[PDB]
């Protein structure tokens, strides 16, 4: 099948800048692509196909280019109602789509406020500890949790959740939760997640005793 | 226009046959060029083209689906429908229909509906204080929360103090564990001069079970 | 100038059951310029020479573009019968223009198939010249109604041509232009 190479992965833009986003197609698909455009729990909206022919309805500030294996989605002037995922589709043998790009909203380095919760006593008496860290409205979204038990680095047993940017101060929260069975919780006294972030300069340590 | 409405179970069983019927109100399903179209999206993936039927019964399916779907056409109900048998883990995703004017994209698309797929049946949620702590308190302000822990299918809908409570509130998306169970943390913000005078409240429900859950959250000392 | 590049350099080109018609007037036209290219397999005029254009004025000039097969290209000129000169694109006896043809098979056609491309299979009488029927409704080949539904008797009246590039050139998409002074 035709494989559709979409960048960049993930795209950060201020309102009013130009957005180019580029899809590359793995063999010649001449002309035949569509852009699409889809805002996280909605269907998708078709915005360019044949490459560079508008669908009705879009706004002109949306333009496509290129022929052959390189095409571009080009933004003129960013706004609010644009900040979404881009997918390109080609249709030269079948239908294969791109795995997308996202635009999000670019602002200043935020440095995560680090919280950290023990297993409640109600989820203990059942046989299972989760232990959960929690990143409050930091940027960008790259950021690192290291558990560690007692000094020993935790992998294999810890699963993650960040939040959509929000809307407003256009920031993400980060939630890891630690899960142990409670016979393998009461091994250890120490519990600790280890922070690294662009906004701290050195990792923040948030930890709690057993007890 | 044309307006598109997918239904069928949300919850189909492993080597099942997956069944989905798409209701085309506004435009006629047996005349003019349409292309009716079934497009799926695995979640935090990109989308997947099933397959199409022309007006005329004509399919055309991409390659990798060919031999376990059949797309089907119900002319006296003008609906269009997407059969998917030998259905694995792997088919859990959001279902699209649409329709075409072409046989190349899609210009018109339903609002989607999520097909679960797993052993694992109906499962209510516990739900589990995160209280806040010291460890938990960041200067004047405090986190606490609500852990919704083991529950299946999707989705849980979590509030804080009945919906009077929204500023500062973060309700993470959920995590399929390795138990086949979805597990998920709803965390709130609030000034530490009110952990003693001010009630918290969270609301989970979890609908697919009838599950509706009001937990308190207090601070704990140790 | 008049815009010919956009008739013959457009990305896509309509079925020929529903022949696009661009209207063409009060502008420079490059006539002898069209053909200097070696792409057009078939330019065969009727009523004009092509050499004479340059020095021709005309009151407009009707481009009427659409995709059939390779064997069928053979329709496209006055008096001529078929499926394709009978049910989908009809010009008249005396018509005064330049038919011109070139194989696509490199957009017009894909691996799995192309069947964008479409023609009228079935119809009740032949068209009149420059007639475009997009009709539809299911053709009723003998005597039980068809209520809209296909059936014994009943079919659907445009079939698509499965344009594949393994195909012969008797098969292969061919982009037709009618330029009609
Ligand atoms: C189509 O574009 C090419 C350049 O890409 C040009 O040489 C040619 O003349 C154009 N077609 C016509 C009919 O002018």
């Amino acid at each position: 099948a035709i494989q559709m190479t979409q960048s960049p992965s993930t795209l950060s833009a201020s309102v009013g800048d130009r957005v180019t986003i580029t899809c590359r197609a793995s063999q010649d698909i001449n002309s035949w692509l569509a852009w699409y455009q889809q805002k996280p729990g909605k269907a998708p909206k078709l915005l360019i196909y044949d490459a560079s022919s508008l669908h009705s309805g879009v706004p002109t500030r949306f333009s496509g280019s290129g022929s052959g294996t390189e095409f571009t989605l080009t933004i003129s002037s960013l706004q609010p109602d644009d900040f979404a995922s881009y997918y390109c589709q080609q249709y030269k043998s079948y239908r294969t789509f791109g795995r997308g790009t996202k635009v999000e909203i670019k602002r200043t380095v935020a440095a995560p406020s680090v919280f950290i919760f023990p297993p409640s006593d109600e989820q203990l008496k059942s046989g299972t500890a989760s232990v959960v860290c929690l990143l409050n409205n930091f940027y960008p979204r790259e950021a690192k949790v290291q558990w560690k038990v007692d000094n020993a680095l935790q992998s294999g047993n810890s699963q993650e959740s960040v939040t959509e940017q929000d809307s407003k101060d256009s920031t993400y929260s980060l939630s890891s939760t630690l899960t142990l069975s409670k016979a393998d919780y009461e091994k250890h006294k120490v519990y600790a997640c280890e922070v690294t972030h662009q906004g701290l300069s050195s990792p923040v340590t948030k930890s709690f005793n057993r007890g | 226009q044309v307006q598109l409405v997918e239904s069928g179970p949300g919850r189909v069983k492993p080597s099942q046959t997956l069944s989905l019927t798409c209701t085309v109100s506004g435009d006629s399903i047996n005349s003019g060029i349409n292309y009716w179209n079934w497009i799926r999206q695995p979640a935090g993936k990109e989308l997947e083209w099933i397959g199409r039927i022309f007006t005329s019964g004509t399919t055309h399916y991409n390659p990798s689906l060919k031999s376990r779907v059949t797309i089907s056409v119900d002319r006296s109900k003008n609906e269009f429908s997407l059969t998917l048998n030998s259905v694995t883990a792997a088919d859990t995703a959001v279902y699209f229909c649409g329709r075409g004017g072409t046989d190349d994209y899609v210009d018109y698309w339903g609002q989607g509906t999520l097909v679960t797929v797993s052993s694992a049946s109906t499962k209510g949620p516990s739900v589990f204080p995160l209280a806040p702590s010291s460890k938990s308190t960041s200067g004047g302000t405090a986190a606490l929360g609500c852990l919704v822990k083991d529950y299946f299918p999707e989705p849980v809908t979590v509030s804080w103090n009945s919906g009077a409570l929204t500023s500062g509130v973060h309700t993470f998306p959920a995590v399929l564990q390795s138990s086949g169970l979805y597990s998920l943390s709803s965390v709130v913000t609030v000034p530490s001069s009110s952990l003693g005078t001010q009630t918290y409240i969270c609301n989970v429900n979890h609908k697919p079970s009838n599950t509706k859950v009001d937990k308190r959250v207090e601070p704990k000392s140790c | 100038l008049c815009p010919f590049g956009e008739v013959f350099n457009a990305t896509r080109f309509a079925s020929v059951y529903a022949w696009n018609r661009k209207r063409i007037s009060n502008c420079v036209a490059d006539y002898s310029v069209l053909y200097n290219s070696a792409s057009f397999s078939t330019f065969k005029c009727y009523g004009v020479s092509p050499t004479k254009l340059n020095d021709l004025c005309f009151t407009n000039v009707y481009a009427d573009s659409f995709v059939i097969r390779g064997d069928e290209v053979r329709q496209i000129a006055p008096g001529q019968t078929g499926k394709i000169a009978d049910y989908n694109y009809k010009l008249p006896d005396d018509f005064t223009g330049c038919v011109i043809a070139w194989n696509s098979n490199n957009l017009d056609s894909k691996v799995g198939g192309n069947y964008n491309y479409r023609y009228r299979l079935f119809r009740k009488s032949n068209l009149k010249p420059f007639e475009r029927d997009i009709s539809t409704e299911i053709y009723q080949a003998g005597s039980k109604p068809c209520n809209g539904v296909e059936g014994f008797n009943c079919y659907f009246p445009l079939q698509s041509y499965g344009f594949q590039p393994t195909n012969g050139v008797g098969y292969q998409p061919y982009r037709v232009v009618v330029l009609s002074f």
